[PDB]
């Protein structure tokens, strides 16, 4: 916070919190959230902000670790395929063929089926096909200790996802760590009660412009 | 400012931070240390100091530029440790009456028929059953002494101070003659092993292996007999198990009825009722209970002897107790209600 | 700017006084730290020391210096958290005397708060609108405390249940200050340091407020087996629950969900409302979205009625199956 | 004079001045200081003020660069003791009697006929009851009760909550307990109500230190303390809680707990009247039958009985109305009980 012109409160990542004399290099409006500051190392003033941090701990792979599959190089998996084709691409593109009929945009979907099924090469694929910034997450990493973490894991990538671009970002797991028993104090239970209030939380029903399809199966 | 300028002579002698000691090496003093918080440390000492006294289990004054070890003292101290009717349980007493009294009496029966002399017991049986009054009629015998113990006493936060006050009760018992520490819950003290990669509850294994070896060996007892309380010996040690320690196992368990008739006339002699009354009766209405439920529904029968001004018990108030007791109290008051029977 | 060799001494923290004593001394509590007593400055008073109010400790000899405002700071932390200005009322279509209760228990706290007060007690706090997530809750609550416009600011209050709520919560109460600097407004709120949260809610909201009673709301799922030491009737006032939306509210909301759609002359929307089992709250939307869907894989620009039917077919079979009527 | 002798003690102060938990004297008067962390030098003390105004282990004024002793420490007037010293005798003993009145004689001839005549164990050779878990359904009267007891008496009362004792620093709850107990010790013979330890056993927070190893030190100093050694005599304690699982059994055995009451919520005979009374201090539309109400709720608490007979004039003064409709009753009652489901079963014996 600041208290009064060109000078304010920065908490730091030394642990402490401090009260600072800030330049009039910043413009006055540029400090609204807890965002990325820059301080001195000895006498602790700020320089200047940056507005963006905190990438999902691969971001997206970058560059080419779509596994390149196209649509044909699946082996059947036509409603699949063809249904995330309508509820993928197509909207990419004819946000207005949705405004003609009225319809909504997209969120995430729901797979199944036997082991064997191919079951990532379909993400595989929409990953090739894409251009967009695909985000990628994996589900068992979410079970870990401190208060929140993959609360704040699942605030990262929304974060950073209304940071880039509307554009298609991704997990795959729906199972064993959001099952429907809410109601068992039988481990984990910090844990359970936060993975599962998050899921509920941040799904909200809607974010409406962001994160196309996360897929779990 | 009474001494406001000898202050003024102090600022320049000042030493000697806190450090807990963990152990050493050998040959040379090379011991280590523990801060609070940091680290640890595998530290040497100052020389004008003794090593001698930088035993494990303690916290010696250290440099602040050079963790040179200075004086230390025992700075984690005091405050760490909190009969006419001999003649309870039967059969017990005169096992007690053995393994303490024989030994204490005659090394006659003993060193000359080529046995060495029972100093131990492990006593068994349900708590409230009178291990404290018959550890206690002991001492009426001796000459006066007894000391309790209780094992949780010892859950204190520092390495070795269990251990340390094992060294306090060890070396207040050769200071008396004929005198009776009391063991109690000595499963939390100790006597299984167990270990895996964790480094956990140690206190407890250092101080149960002082324990080992201030018990017996290395100077034994003489007069001094403690007993240990319990309702196992399922977890103890094979090393006190080492068959010349602790070899009786006076057994008992809930009593007879005469033995609740007893307990009857023990806590109706010590508080006011009338001489007129049975107790029968009331053994008949205790099928499974304790002489420490004795005293409960002996004041309860003096709750009753409250309730009206009565400081002559009637055959009724103690009725009216252990209908409280065992038929009103011990859940709520509806296991009756139903004849079916009589 | 020669002068910000001033910069260069001093990031002079922000001090955490619980109150002053006599003798020109104080207690300050440093932010991570203990308790640390010293001397003031010269150009602020021992009467200037508010209770619990922040001041600016230079570190030099630790001399009390400056006392700061804005009284907390946690507080902009969940104030910028609420931000959700959504829609208007002619999308609800339905749960229209739980909107009348939602009257009973806010609005007329907003218009008249002296014609509940004039009973003599304080008012109600929340209706616990619980039953199946997403029946247009959100859009129910969110609305209708939406066009009141400046009395219910929806904190969501739980969603870091582990790090709004304690961790930089001392005692969540910057929610009550909340509640007290913004008077017209509403606490929102999810599911131990949540029940120390509830007692001190217990604290305030039984019969001790400022602000009438702001009106704390939780709307839970799955059973309500929530820590019944939340449950009595003097915890919560009122208990509404939200049934499963019947023909008339399938149709209204059918409606609403047809209206802004490129529509076909010629349809019979009741005969669609009779057809859904009474799902809660706006299948309505999901046969509206996989017609577009069946329109959007073929070409038009009509959406007749059998196009619903076929997404009726999609999004109303399973639950199907006979040959078990039996009952 | 006095103003040099007292400028002389204030420079052997440091202005940055610090504060430190203790352990142990150290007889001739140097000393050695924890902090909250814990550094521990070997310290003097500034020999003009009072060093034994102290047990052993109490915080006091400190330095921070030779961390010498300075001062004695303020009586630090926390959040507690203007809660915990009860101010006045407040109220409500017994506004109506028919509530409870089995357990009324017990708590009477057992807390205070020992206590305010302490002359019957002379007869007799009994102690006195200790400390009585009184408890049960939740919503009873064992808060009012014990309010009861608070104002019938001549013992200071002392009224504590559990969750009182549950602050996020390190050794901030023992040192919480110990000034509690100074407080039970040093008024006179007292009444000391405890309530909501069933609220401390399965509780762990984020406002906190490790969380099993914080208040299991806490509650530890309060068995130590207690019912431990500094000897018991007559200090009336009361417990209360609502539930009995989380609660350690190390507490529970005599010595320090004696006797053990339950409450049964109450039965027709006396909702009558609990229902009579709620409904005691309003208007009311007389032809209505709350034994209706009375034989619905098979194991109503009495704050049933008052959000019902409080909620049924809410519903009726809700749109103005001085009397209550019956059906009012039933919208107050359905509200009030979370799916009001007592018929059949049964309903049907019949
Ligand atoms: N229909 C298919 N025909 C041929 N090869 C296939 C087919 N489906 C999968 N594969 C092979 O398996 C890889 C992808 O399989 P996955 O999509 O990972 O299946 P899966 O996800 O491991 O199954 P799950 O997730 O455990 S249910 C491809 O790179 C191929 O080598
Ligand atoms: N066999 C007995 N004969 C006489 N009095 C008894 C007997 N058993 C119990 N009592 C009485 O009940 C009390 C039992 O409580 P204590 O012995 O003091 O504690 P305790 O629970 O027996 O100790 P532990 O658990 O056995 S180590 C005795 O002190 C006697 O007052
Ligand atoms: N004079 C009285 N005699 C008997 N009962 C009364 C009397 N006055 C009030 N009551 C009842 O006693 C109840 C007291 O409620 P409490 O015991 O305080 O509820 P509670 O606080 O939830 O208890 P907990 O859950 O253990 S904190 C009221 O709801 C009344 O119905």
């Amino acid at each position: 916070e600041a208290v009064d012109q060109n000078t304010a409160i920065v908490g730091s990542t030394t642990g402490s919190n401090y009260y600072v004399r800030i330049l009039s290099t910043i413009d006055r409006e540029l400090l609204k959230p807890n965002a990325s500051v820059a301080l001195h190392k000895h006498s602790n003033a700020l320089v200047d902000v940056l507005p963006p941090e905190a990438d999902s701990s691969i971001m997206m792979l970058t560059s080419d670790q779509k596994p390149d599959v196209m649509y044909a190089d699946i082996g059947g998996m036509d409603i699949q395929k063809q249904e995330v084709r309508e509820a993928v691409e197509l909207p990419l593109t004819h946000f207005e063929l949705y405004k003609q009929i009225g319809i909504d945009p997209p969120r995430g979907v729901l797979m199944y089926g036997p082991p064997g099924c191919g079951k990532t090469m379909l993400a595989k694929a929409v990953a090739h096909h894409t251009t967009a910034a695909f985000i990628r997450v994996v589900g068992s990493e979410f079970v870990q200790k401190y208060l929140g973490e993959g609360p704040r894991m699942v605030r990262d990538v929304f974060r950073l996802a209304k940071e880039n671009a509307p554009a298609i970002i991704f997990i795959d797991e729906i199972d064993a760590i959001a099952t429907k028993r809410f109601d068992a104090q039988t481990g984990a239970d910090r844990e359970v009660q936060r993975i599962l209030l998050e899921l509920l939380n941040q799904m909200d029903g809607f974010d409406q412009n962001v994160n196309v399809k996360v897929i779990m199966a | 400012a009474a001494d406001k300028q000898t202050l003024q002579s102090e600022q320049p002698l000042q030493v000697a931070r806190c450090t807990k000691i963990i152990n050493a090496d050998s040959e040379d003093p090379k011991y280590i240390i523990n801060v609070k918080q940091f680290a640890k440390f595998v530290v040497d000492l100052s020389d004008q100091v003794a090593p001698t006294d930088i035993e494990e289990g303690m916290r010696v004054g250290v440099d602040r530029n050079k963790y040179q070890i200075h004086i230390p003292l025992p700075p984690k101290i005091d405050p760490t440790v909190t009969y006419s009717d001999v003649g309870g349980c039967k059969e017990q007493i005169e096992k007690l009456r053995e393994v303490v009294e024989t030994p204490l009496l005659h090394p006659e029966r003993f060193v000359n028929l080529g046995i060495e002399p029972p100093k131990g017991v492990l006593l068994f049986g349900p708590p409230g059953t009178g291990k404290t009054l018959c550890a206690r009629a002991v001492a009426n015998r001796t000459d006066a002494c007894f000391i309790r113990v209780i094992g949780s006493e010892l859950v204190q936060k520092y390495v070795g101070e269990g251990a340390r006050m094992v060294r306090e009760l060890f070396e207040m018992a050769r200071t008396k003659k004929a005198c009776l520490i009391f063991f109690d819950e000595i499963d939390a003290i100790g006597g299984a092993r167990f270990d895996d990669g964790a480094g956990g509850d140690n206190e407890v294994q250092r101080t149960m292996l002082e324990l080992i070896n201030q018990l017996d060996g290395f100077d034994p007892r003489g007069n001094i007999k403690v007993l240990m309380a319990t309702n196992r010996p399922d977890t103890l040690d094979p090393a006190l198990m080492r068959p010349g320690r602790l070899d009786r196992k006076i057994e008992f368990s809930l009593p007879d009825l005469e033995g609740r008739t007893h307990i009857f006339k023990i806590h109706a002699r010590s508080m006011s009722v009338e001489r007129d009354i049975r107790f029968e009766l009331l053994a008949r209405l205790c099928p499974n209970s304790t002489g420490a439920e004795i005293r409960s529904v002996c004041t309860e029968a003096g709750m009753f002897a409250i309730r009206a001004r009565r400081k002559i018990a009637t055959e009724k108030d103690f009725l009216e107790a252990v209908n409280k007791v065992i038929k009103s109290y011990a859940k709520f008051s509806a296991t009756p209600r139903y004849m079916t029977y009589n | 700017r020669e002068e910000l060799q001033l910069l260069q001494e001093q990031g002079s923290y922000v001090g955490e006084v619980v109150r002053a004593m006599d003798k020109k001394k104080v207690l300050v509590k440093v932010h991570p730290e203990g308790k640390f007593v010293v001397d003031v400055d010269k150009n602020i008073d021992i009467n200037d020391v508010t209770p619990n109010c922040r001041v600016a400790l230079r570190n030099d000899s630790y001399t009390l210096h400056k006392i700061l405002p804005n009284k907390v700071d946690p507080l902009v932390s969940l104030m910028m958290v609420e931000k959700v200005p959504d829609s208007t009322y002619e999308m609800i279509g339905g749960l229209d005397k739980q909107i009348k209760e939602i009257k009973e228990v806010i609005e007329l706290p907003v218009k008249h708060p002296e014609l509940f007060e004039a009973l003599g007690i304080a008012q109600p706090k929340g209706v616990l609108l619980y039953g199946p997530p997403g029946t247009g809750k959100t859009l129910l609550a969110r609305a209708v405390a939406h066009h009141t416009d400046c009395t219910f600011i929806r904190v969501s209050g739980s969603e870091l249940v582990q790090k709004f709520i304690g961790e930089g919560a001392r005692m969540v109460r910057e929610l009550f200050v909340m509640a007290r600097e913004h008077a017209p407004s509403i606490i929102f709120m999810d599911e131990s340091e949540v029940q120390r949260t509830m007692l001190e809610l217990l604290n305030q909201l039984d019969g001790f407020e400022a602000t009438k009673n702001i009106k704390v709301i939780m709307a839970t799922n799955r059973i309500d087996i929530l820590d019944s030491a939340l449950l009595r009737p003097g915890r919560i006032d009122r208990k509404i629950e939200f049934p499963p939306p019947n023909e008339e509210a399938r149709l209204d909301i059918l409606k609403i969900h047809s209206r802004k759609m490129n529509l076909t002359r010629g349809i019979n929307l009741r005969k669609i409302a009779e057809l859904m089992p009474g799902a809660s709250g706006a299948e309505v939307k999901g046969v509206c979205t996989e017609a577009g869907m069946y329109a959007l894989r073929e070409r038009r620009v009509h959406v007749t009625q059998e196009d619903f039917e076929m997404a009726v077919a999609k999004v109303m079979q399973k639950d199907s199956e006979k040959n078990m009527s039996i009952k | 004079k006095q103003e040099e002798e007292r400028s002389k003690v204030d420079d052997l102060r440091g202005t940055p001045m610090s504060v430190g938990t203790l352990e142990e004297i150290i007889d001739d008067n140097h000393a050695i200081v924890s902090t909250s962390v814990g550094s521990e030098h070997y310290v003097s003390i500034l020999s003009f003020v009072d060093k034994d105004l102290l047990e052993p282990g109490c915080s006091v004024l400190l330095n921070h660069k030779v961390h010498a002793v300075i001062g004695v420490l303020m009586d630090d007037t926390d959040p507690l003791v203007t809660v915990m010293k009860v101010e006045k005798a407040p109220q409500e003993t017994y506004a109506d009697i028919g509530g409870l009145d089995n357990q009324i004689q017990e708590i009477k001839e057992s807390v205070e006929l020992p206590l305010t005549h302490p002359e019957y164990y002379e007869e007799m050779g009994i102690k006195p009851p200790k400390g009585v878990i009184l408890y049960g359904p939740p919503g009873t009267g064992k808060t009012l009760l014990a309010k009861a007891v608070a104002n019938q008496t001549s013992a200071t009362f002392l009224r504590v909550v559990g969750s009182e004792l549950i602050q996020k620093y390190l050794g901030d709850g023992p040192k919480l307990v110990r000034e509690l107990f100074r407080v039970a010790e040093e008024h006179a013979p007292s009444i000391v109500f405890i309530d909501e330890i069933d609220a401390i056993g399965t509780k762990r927070y984020d406002s906190n230190s490790g969380g099993e190893r914080e208040i299991q030190r806490t509650m530890l100093e309060l068995l130590n303390q207690l019912d431990g050694f500094d000897s018991r005599g007559d200090v009336k304690v009361i417990m209360a809680t609502n539930r009995i699982e989380t609660l350690d059994p190390a507490l529970i055995r005599p010595g320090r707990i004696d006797r053990k009451i339950e409450f049964p919520l109450p039965d027709e005979k006396t909702k009558k009247r609990i229902f009579q009374i709620h409904t005691s201090r309003m208007t009311l539309a007389d032809d209505v039958t709350l034994d209706d109400l009375i034989m619905a709720k098979d194991d109503l608490s009495g704050a049933d009985i008052k959000a019902i007979c409080t909620e049924a004039g809410l519903m009726a003064l809700r749109e103005r109305r001085m009397k209550v409709t019956n059906e009012d009753f039933k919208k107050s009652k359905e509200n009030v009980l979370y799916k009001k489901q007592e018929g059949t079963p049964e309903g049907l014996y019949l």
